[PDB]
RNA sequence: GAGAGGA
DNA sequence: CGCTCTGCTCCTTCTCCTTTCCTCT
DNA sequence: CAGGAGAAGGAGCAGAGCG
């Protein structure tokens, strides 16, 4: 978790001129940055400070208070230097995708730099991987794996026609926007009880 | 909407989860505070809590994954008050990390040889003589 | 996932006006019309293909729908197309811009006519830190008069003499550029001139009976030249011609119609089918286009293809303009200029929502800055009124009352829905009950609101004032007679406009700038305007006459009265 | 008026090619001696490219780390000031930019004669 | 429409915004000829200022540039009629706010 | 083009109708936005009488930035202007 | 006020006003609209007729000046706050690791 | 049906409207300088003579470090003239021009090579080819070269007197000259300058008349406007000799860079002996190519005297022009040969023994008897001046060549009856279209055809001889004439155009798959690519060699197509 | 579309 | 010393405007 | 269908320089 700073406009409607000024600033920055990814910098958790706050300005047609805001946010952004650990929701033969318990589930780690003994198995999907005489060091699903990200991809792409939205529903694209890929070259990875 | 610094002064993985119990307490979102007013009774002085649903998910998923237990019930830094803060400061500033590494092992600590080994880039080849053990020994206490 | 969404407040800064540049002409295009039908003739008068009535660029109907945006007549914005021309015709605009490029270039080097110093020097002069559109289009004038002094080109060497419009007549003479070469050489020896002789020495020896024509026929620069000229023209030769070449479009070549932007559909709708004028024209255009094309490889004679080339530029000329030629289309230019054109009819000026007209009559009862209103047209000028936690049981007792008791409501928009609900019918009573925090009720005209009393024509400010309205039961505007010397009533058969602003700013702004209480006097003068009238001043002077003397009771009459 | 030269069957849709349909007869297959300029064509180019005049263009984070210690520098970037200069041909405000005052180094563009191309 | 037999409004032409102008109401200048007349919620691009539908420029078509503001419809038609001609009014757009 | 400090303001001290109207007008559309009012209400439901309530006990939270055309501009609290 | 003595006509306003727009919705429309196109003039709308065509504010009479609501929040809470990160943060570079 | 969303992404119509000068150039040099040069370049271009604030002003990149580095990275190269000009009001003002000759140098590379290496026998001894060919690629990149730099890279003794020998051949060649402040400087400029300090000194008395005394200003200026041109071609810093072995050596300080002059000569040498190659047989073709070669350094220069830029041609004494041109043409000493010199010089490989038939080696005879054939056809190959004695005149060759250059163009992409159509109509003068079928002996229906597929461009124009009052068709007559300076210009825009499209083409390719391209030199992996990347990397990597390759090969086809045209 | 009140 | 360009200045013949709209028919 | 006011080409002379 890396605290950023962000300067930002803020429209406080007239019904929360009652309230406390930062309490309305902040209950819009939430609306705007509560669960949300910022692109080039990853998901924002929580707005924590709120400094250098500008007069706010009326717009001769609406009647709210828009205020010109600087303040720093909570976002998590873990490049190099860190050991994460995980759950594990669903495996197939194109790599593992790790979980958490509720923050995102977008993190993908395929087989590249891992263990050299993974190998697949569409029956029990698992991670096989002896690495000596016995063979029975499988990954489990749903429990604790440590695993180190080498790098973040960031898809912030639209080139979208208004045809193709429409041609798309009649119809019905890379659904993530910020994710990690794993990596767990070294040991005491796939689960913090095996390695002790 | 700028961006104006990609990356501030650098938060540890101590001070984001009282901020975040200190948030939800304010917001009347704790499970003691939510069992207690707006379950098993009804709200009498109607004292609504915060409403944005949202922000509920993402505070109470960030702070379970910052309260599970310890991987080697709790993890540690649920206990960890601003003086175990400064006294493990203290003893890690007693020690040689390049990095803000220290953070690092503060945001989890597995107090175990292998996971250290793990964490710091060749940990052997910089120093594995006696103070290896002092950091497995201080580590294991969360304090 | 959920990436952010940012979204700011933005005005109109400014325009900035420039041509297409036949490459933008087409970006914006969806289908190239390249057909001169227009129904398939089969499937029920379908739009063709590629037609000028095409779907994609737009939607004339209310029950079809657009190809492009997949919308409805109102939800259509309108979308362009392209039509590729075969040998380029110019553009009646740019015509006698057209005419000034050609006379500051050369036309054998295609350069500019003014030595390096000269253009130095005049470049310094545009760039000036503040100049205006007068200097600068001075300094453009000076320059093009300098350039017409010149009489060699400075890099091909070759004369120049004036390039002017052929006849200045109707049609074809009014679009044709000749060149004269020959007009400066006096009896100098010139090898152009020599040239010239030569060659029509031959052509006479070839065809003895044209010499009677060898005068005049001067350099004739047809649209494809010029436009082969204009490829060339250096880009640090631009500025002085007026064009900004640093942008893209910024080229003398855009000025000469290659690409026909076809217009939306919306812009030139089919009425009751009964196509407007743009959609034949551009029809007309297209199968003109479509003939000389299929001429050029048919091999036809070189004199159809011309004449043919001319009928084009005529065509397209009339559908730029219909004011060209004689032999009523609506050319874009008539649907702008023009007294109900679109800027004196459509942009400054318009007809407006929530306004009224009806006959005036006298009410010395009612209150100056107060207007008698019927309560028939109070219960259709509703003014929408958004329930604010001070109004919600007014609101809810008006919704109860419904749209045919006058204090009463018309329509109800609720905070998240987007169709008005009409309280016409639906059960009003529960639709009252559920009235919340936010939403608009179309309640009816009522005592104290605010309305816009005009009177035409407008020939000072005072001819427009802001009233209270008041109900009361006749068809007429009745008005307080003191105040009908701004609007110069006369109650001799008068009708006026009254006007119900809809939103709290303009209302405010309305009641405490154009109210009549603070327009007691007339801006030219100062001199009060709202005052005694007649018979106002003969009671006035009946009281005050030194003959009057009233007892007690009178007296007391009289000023219960006045009050 | 349709012209003498024409019929109805061949007029009626305006269909501009829009796309060329005369070729220069510069497309034919290339020679040896034409692969050769070539390669002359693209290592001068590619020599300027790893030129120092360039400035062509219109992970790197702030904390210190042990891992991109001990690792080289990729190459001894070669600025635009450090190469020598004629002072009595340029002109005299750029002086301000160049390397007035600057040790001197300049670089050799070697020419290779074999063929970089694949095959 | 203009007409009694078609329900229509009374026009406030050249005379009745001047008279207005002269009052110095700007607001109200603004309501009765652009929001109680004809708004259109037009898509205008950032970067070439032609107007775009759903959000979609189909010139940069990229989308990004994409603005949302309100203007009387008949300025909407009368861009069209110029860009119908060789006429390219390129709306240039700032931040209302931001001092 | 930055704010003109309060000790010294050429503009007049003032309230020009223009402004008068244009606060008024502002107050009332933030009133009918449902926001709270400063006076007592006494019974008024109309957005623009309680705006003029307001103005006439001074209570309208608003200020004004008087533009001057070089680019500065002088920000003038209607408490402190005079009527 | 421009030098010389103008007319009130539309060459005296031509001559005066260099707002496209304005020009063309006074007399010779079309004329100054392809002038404008030609010799590609940029005008920056300020005047009222500019404004009214475009759906803008005058910046005459009430749209002349700016409104502007206080925030009216103190300096004592908008100050950065922190609890005491600089502590591990004891600046390692000072010792050799 | 391409819908016009595919239209604008492969048709190159975003391109087309282009100005092909400013296309060509600002491509150029986004290729070999960058973007902020390329920008800058583009500013020149289009505005022309921008100082320093008004480039910073008139370019998003406005940081004035920026621009400067990207103003003196375009000098070193000789990408721009500037010119330091002195306001007598006031501070003085530097503004830069956009130079031709350095983006054209950057343009002919591989040919400038190319004809360094053949040009010098030096391939033939395959020692010393890679030496200069290393010199002209350093001298041709880097811009301005002093041989005691490139000698102290060195550190062999014998490199060092290889390298000095190969520098004092390219010199005296005359590829290779001195750079002076006057590379810096526009020629108009130059003539504007040297135009006074001759006609201001004249004293305040009567002059000989106003126009003589302009006649006699133009006059005086001339002559050291012409020596001062010519002061750079003087090899006055090659002659250090003796400073010890008594050696010729050039002077190590002076900055020597490449003469375009002299390769432009080489190039219209080459076209020359092209032309007549489809004229005489290939005994005398080798013959002319030698002596080609022989007067190629002191031939006059390609473009023009440098006079006819500067000012105004003339009244009409422009013509002089031509006669002082013709003079020189005529009277140069090295441009007039006799066989002698030829079958001195001539190789011995070449038989020259029954190449020519009496009636139906290295004899001084048969060489002089083909220099007669070479002079006898109606294409003014060589011109006789005393009898026997032989000269190649450039002047009444120049009109021919773009001729008939011209005239294959056409044959080429048109039809062969769009050439014949083309010559009928030059050779004759305003025909109508009786006499074009009387004199052409073919059908009017393809006249017709072709004469309106050819005026589209600038080859055949129409002439309308209106027989009413109005000049409207159906009455009016429609004469055809052919004005070879619109053709001439035309044809060279489209070349330059298309130039700078197929430069487009190939930088767009690079960029599209420039990862496996900065792959194949990440780890210095070339030479090694079938046995480290994937069979699908080498099949992408093999196909974009080859594109580039024959993108490359284009470019120098079309050089040489509109070499001739450029010519002046 | 154009005939005419009307104020 | 007439001769021959420029340049200026008339002179003629051309183009763009003429409230408000407010109805009906 | 009248009235007003500019822009653009012929056309007739001064004026300058000249070989
Ligand atoms: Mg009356
Ligand atoms: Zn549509
Ligand atoms: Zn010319
Ligand atoms: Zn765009």
């Amino acid at each position: 978790f890396i605290l950023s700073k962000i300067a930002d406009l803020v429209r406080i409607p007239p019904d929360q001129f009652h309230r406390d000024t930062i309490s309305a600033i902040t209950h819009q920055l939430n609306n705007k940055f509560a669960n949300k990814i910022i692109p080039n910098v990853g998901l924002c958790i929580t707005i924590y400070d709120l400094l250098t706050v500008e007069e706010g300005q009326l717009k001769p047609g609406d009647g709210s208070s828009y205020i010109n805001v600087t303040f720093r946010a909570v976002v998590f952004k873990p490049f190099l230097g860190e050991i994460v650990t995980g759950w594990i929701s669903k495996c197939t033969a194109e790599g593992i995708k790790v979980s958490l318990l509720g923050i995102f589930d977008d993190i993908f780690i395929p087989q590249n730099m891992l263990f050299e003994g993974c190998y697949y198995t569409p029956e029990e999907s698992a991670w096989i991987w002896p690495m000596d005489e016995e063979t029975k060091l499988y990954f489990d699903v749903n429990e604790k794996i440590r695993f180190r990200i080498e790098r973040e991809v960031f898809v912030d792409v639209k080139p979208k026609s208004p045809k193709e939205r429409e041609l798309e529903e009649r119809a019905q694209e890379k659904p993530p926007a910020y994710a990690l890929l794993g990596s767990c070259q070294t040991d005491g990875m796939g689960l913090v009880s095996w390695w002790e | 909407m700028k961006v104006l610094e990609e990356r501030n002064a650098f938060l540890s993985d101590y001070e984001v989860l009282k901020f975040l119990t200190d948030l939800e307490k304010k917001h009347l979102w704790d499970q003691k505070s939510l069992a207690a007013l707006k379950k098993s009774r009804s709200k009498g002085k109607q004292n609504r809590p915060y409403n944005h649903p949202e922000l509920q998910g993402i505070t109470r998923n960030v702070v379970n994954y910052l309260s599970i237990n310890k991987n080697f019930e709790k993890s540690g830094i649920s206990k960890m008050s601003d003086e175990s803060f400064a006294e493990l400061m203290t003893k890690l500033n007693s020690f040689k990390l390049f990095k803000a590494e220290k953070l690092q092992i503060v945001n989890q600590l597995p107090a175990n040889m292998v996971h250290l080994y793990s964490i710091v880039e060749e940990c052997d080849a910089r120093f594995d003589e006696k103070t290896i053990e002092e950091m497995l020994e201080i580590i294991s206490g969360y304090a | 996932k959920e990436v952010v969404v940012s979204e700011t407040p933005k005005r109109i800064k400014g325009l900035e006006f420039s041509a297409l540049s036949a490459a933008d002409i087409v970006a914006q295009s969806e289908v190239e019309v390249s057909t001169r039908d227009l129904f398939d003739l089969e499937k029920d008068r379908a739009p063709k293909a590629n037609g000028a009535l095409d779907p994609k660029m737009g939607v004339s109907s209310s029950s079809l729908e657009c190809a492009t945006c997949h919308g409805n007549l109102a939800s259509c914005h309108g979308h362009f197309g392209h039509l590729k021309l075969a040998l380029p015709v110019f553009h009646i605009g740019y015509f006698k811009a057209t005419i000034q490029i050609l006379q500051g270039i050369c036309k054998n080097c295609s350069a500019i006519l003014l030595s390096e110093t000269d253009k130095r020097q005049f470049l310094h002069e545009l760039r000036r830190p503040g100049v205006d559109n007068l200097r600068r289009m001075g300094i453009l004038k000076k320059i093009l008069d300098q350039c017409k002094k010149q009489r060699r080109c400075l890099h091909c060497g070759a004369l120049n003499g004036v390039v002017k419009k052929a006849a200045a007549g109707a049609g074809s003479a009014a679009l044709k550029i000749i060149h004269d070469t020959f007009r400066w050489v006096g009896k100098k020896s010139a090898p152009e001139k020599d040239i010239w002789v030569g060659e029509w020495k031959e052509v006479l020896a070839h065809n003895p009976e044209l010499e009677r024509y060898v005068k005049r026929c001067m350099d004739d620069l047809n649209p494809l030249k010029t436009l082969n000229l204009f490829k060339q023209i250096k880009s640090a030769d631009c500025e002085l011609l007026g064009i900004d070449a640093t942008v893209p479009s910024g080229r003398p070549e855009t000025y000469i119609w290659r690409y026909l932007p076809a217009p939306p559909v919306c812009i030139r709708p089919s009425v009751m089918s009964n196509e407007d004028d743009l959609t034949v024209k551009l029809t007309e255009i297209v199968w003109t286009s479509s003939l000389i094309k299929a001429g050029l490889d048919k091999g036809i004679s070189i004199n159809n293809m011309m004449e043919h080339w001319d009928y084009l530029q005529l065509t397209v000329a009339m559908y730029i303009n219909s004011d060209s030629v004689n032999p009523p289309i609506r050319g874009f230019c008539q649907r702008l200029k023009g007294k109900q054109g679109r800027f004196r009819g459509n942009l400054s000026g318009k007809r407006v929502d929530f306004s009224g007209r009806t006959v005036i009559s006298p009410d010395p009862n009612l209150s100056i800055d107060e207007v008698a209103v019927p309560d028939r047209v109070a219960k259709v000028l509703t003014y929408p009124e958004k329930v604010t936690r001070y109004n919600r049981h007014k609101l809810q007792e008006l919704i109860v009352n419904g749209p045919n008791v006058h204090p009463g409501a018309n329509y109800l928009l609720k905070r998240n829905e987007d169709a008005r609900r009409n309280l016409r019918y639906g059960d009003r009573m529960k639709l009252a009950k559920n009235l919340q925090i936010g939403d608009v009720v179309e309640r009816h005209l009522e005592d104290g609101d605010v309305v816009l009393f005009n009177r035409q024509p407008s020939l000072h400010r005072l001819s427009i004032l802001s009233h209270y309205a008041k109900i009361r039961p006749w068809r007429t505007f009745r008005l307080n007679e003191c105040v009908c010397t701004p609007y110069n009533a006369d109650f001799d058969g008068d009708e006026m406009n009254l006007h119900v602003p809809q939103t709290e700013e303009a209302r405010a702004e309305a009641i405490n700038l154009m109210g009549v209480k603070n327009n007691l006097l007339t801006p030219k003068s100062g001199e009060p305007i709202i005052a005694a009238t007649q018979d106002f001043i003969t009671g006035s002077y009946l009281i005050s006459h030194k003959d009057s003397f009233y007892d007690r009771a009178t007296l007391t009459q009289l000023l219960s009265m006045m009050s | 008026n349709l012209p003498f030269g024409l019929g109805y069957g061949d007029v009626g849709k305006n269909h501009i090619t829009e796309f060329p349909s005369i070729p220069l007869p510069i497309n034919g297959p290339i020679t040896n001696k034409e692969r050769s300029l070539a390669v002359k064509y693209i290592n001068f180019g590619k020599t300027v490219k790893d030129g120092p005049f360039y400035t062509g263009s219109m992970t790197n984070d702030g904390i210190e780390r042990y891992s991109d210690k001990y690792l080289k520098k990729r190459k001894i970037g070669i600025s635009i000031d450090d190469h020598p200069y004629n002072l009595n041909l340029f002109p005299n405000e750029l002086y301000n930019v160049m390397g007035i005052n600057k040790k001197k180094l300049l670089a050799i563009s070697k020419f290779n004669n074999a063929d970089d191309v694949f095959t | 429409t203009e007409g009694r037999s078609r329900d229509g409004g009374l026009r406030l032409g050249e005379m009745e915004r001047d008279c207005v102008i002269a009052y110095g109401a700007s607001q109200l200048l603004l309501e009765r000829l652009m929001i109680s007349s004809d708004a259109f919620e037009v898509d205008v691009c950032d970067k070439c200022g032609l107007m775009g539908y759903s959000g979609w420029c189909t010139t940069c078509k990229s989308a990004e540039n994409i603005i949302k503001m309100t203007i009387p419809y008949a300025a909407k038609l009368l861009f069209q009629e110029l860009l119908s001609m060789n006429i390219a009014p390129r709306l240039r757009l700032e931040d209302i706010f931001q001092q | 083009e930055k704010a003109i400090p309060k000790d010294q303001r050429a503009t007049t001290p003032y309230m020009t109708k223009y402004e008068r109207a244009r606060i008024l007008g502002t107050r009332a559309l933030q009133i009918s936005m449902n926001a709270p009012v400063f006076v007592d209400l006494e019974g008024e439901t109309d957005p623009l009488r309680i705006a003029m309530k307001e103005l006439a006990e001074k209570k309208i939270p608003l200020v004004i930035r008087r533009y001057l055309p070089d680019g500065s501009f002088e920000d003038w609290s209607v408490e402190e202007l005079i009527v | 006020y421009k030098g010389e003595v103008l007319g009130i006509t539309r060459f005296g306003l031509s001559k005066m006003r260099d707002s496209v727009l304005q020009l063309a919705s006074f007399e010779k429309t079309t004329d100054h609209l392809f002038d404008a196109a030609f010799y590609m003039k940029k005008d920056a709308v300020e005047g009222v007729s500019e404004c009214i065509i475009l759906g803008q504010t005058m910046s005459i009479g009430t749209g002349s000046f700016k409104v502007v609501k206080g925030t009216n929040i103190s300096e004592k809470d908008l100050v950065p706050k922190r609890c005491l990160f600089e502590s591990l943060s004891n600046e390692a570079a000072l010792k050799a690791n | 049906l391409v819908t016009p969303e595919d239209v604008m992404t492969i048709s190159s119509l975003e391109q087309r409207t282009l100005n092909p000068d400013l296309f060509l150039y600002k491509e150029l040099v986004k290729a070999h300088l960058g973007e902020r040069a390329a920008s800058v370049i583009g500013m020149l271009v289009a505005l022309g003579r921008l100082s320093v604030r008004e480039l910073v002003e008139k370019i998003d990149g406005m940081d004035v470090d920026s621009v400067k580095t990207t103003l003196v990275s375009l000098t070193q190269l000789r990408c721009v003239k500037y010119l330091q000009e002195t306001a007598i009001s006031g501070k003085k003002t530097t503004y830069y021009y956009y130079n031709e000759e350095g983006i054209h140098i950057l343009l002919y590379s591989g040919l400038i090579i190319d004809e360094i290496i053949t040009q010098m026998r030096v391939n033939d001894e395959e020692e010393h080819k890679q030496l200069v060919a290393e010199i002209v690629q350093n001298v041709i990149s880097l811009g301005s070269l002093t041989v005691e730099d490139y000698l102290s890279s060195v550190t062999s003794d014998s490199m060092k007197y290889t390298i000095s020998s190969l520098f004092v051949q390219l010199c005296e060649m005359g590829y290779l000259i001195q750079i002076s402040k006057l590379h810096y400087t526009p020629i108009e400029d130059l003539w504007q300058f040297l135009y006074e300090k001759h006609y201001k000194n004249i004293p305040r008395n009567s002059p000989l008349s106003d126009l003589k005394k302009r006649s006699q200003a133009k006059m005086n200026a001339k002559t050291d406007f012409a020596k001062i041109i010519n002061k750079p071609n003087e090899l006055s810093q090659i002659l250090t000799v003796d400073p010890k072995t008594s050696l010729r050596i050039v002077k190590p300080t002076v900055s020597l860079t490449i003469n375009l002059d002299r390769f432009m000569k080489g190039r219209r040498s080459k076209q020359l002996i092209n032309l007549a190659k489809t004229r005489v047989g290939s005994v005398t073709a080798q013959v002319y190519k030698i002596a080609l070669r022989l007067t190629e350094q002191k031939s006059p220069k390609i473009r023009d005297p440098l006079t006819q830029t500067g000012l105004l041609q003339d009244l009409e004494e422009a013509k002089s022009f031509q006669d002082e041109a013709e003079l020189v043409e005529e009277k140069t000493p090295g441009l007039t040969f006799n066989a002698i010199d030829l079958a001195r010089h001539l190789p011995a490989e070449l038989d020259l023994r029954g190449s020519l038939l009496s009636r139906k080696p290295h004899s001084a005879s048969l060489i002089n008897s083909h220099l007669k054939i070479l002079a006898s056809s109606n294409f003014p190959f060589l011109n006789e001046t005393k009898p026997g004695v032989y000269y190649v005149p450039y002047s009444k060759l120049m009109p021919v060549l773009k001729s008939s250059v011209y005239e294959y163009v056409i044959a080429s992409t048109l039809g062969p009856s769009a050439m014949r159509l083309s010559r009928c109509i030059r050779d004759n003068k305003l025909v109508s279209e009786k006499i074009i079928n009387s004199t052409a002996l073919m059908k009017e229906k393809d006249i017709r055809s072709t004469l309106a597929s050819l005026i589209r461009y600038n080859s055949v124009e129409i002439q309308e001889v209106p027989r009413t009052a109005d000049r409207s068709a159906s009455r009016a007559v429609f004469l055809f004439r052919c004005k070879e300076t619109h053709s001439y210009n035309f044809m060279r825009q489209n070349l330059e155009w298309n130039m700078a499209n197929l430069l487009f083409k190939k930088e767009k390719l690079k960029q599209e798959n420039s990862t496996l391209l900065k792959k194949a030199n990440r780890d210095d992996v070339k030479g090694r690519e079938n046995e480290l990347l994937l069979p699908s990397e080498l099949n992408q990597l093999k196909m974009v060699n080859e594109r580039e390759l024959n993108v490359f090969a284009r470019l120098s086809r079309l050089l040489s197509l509109w070499e001739v045209f450029q010519m002046a």
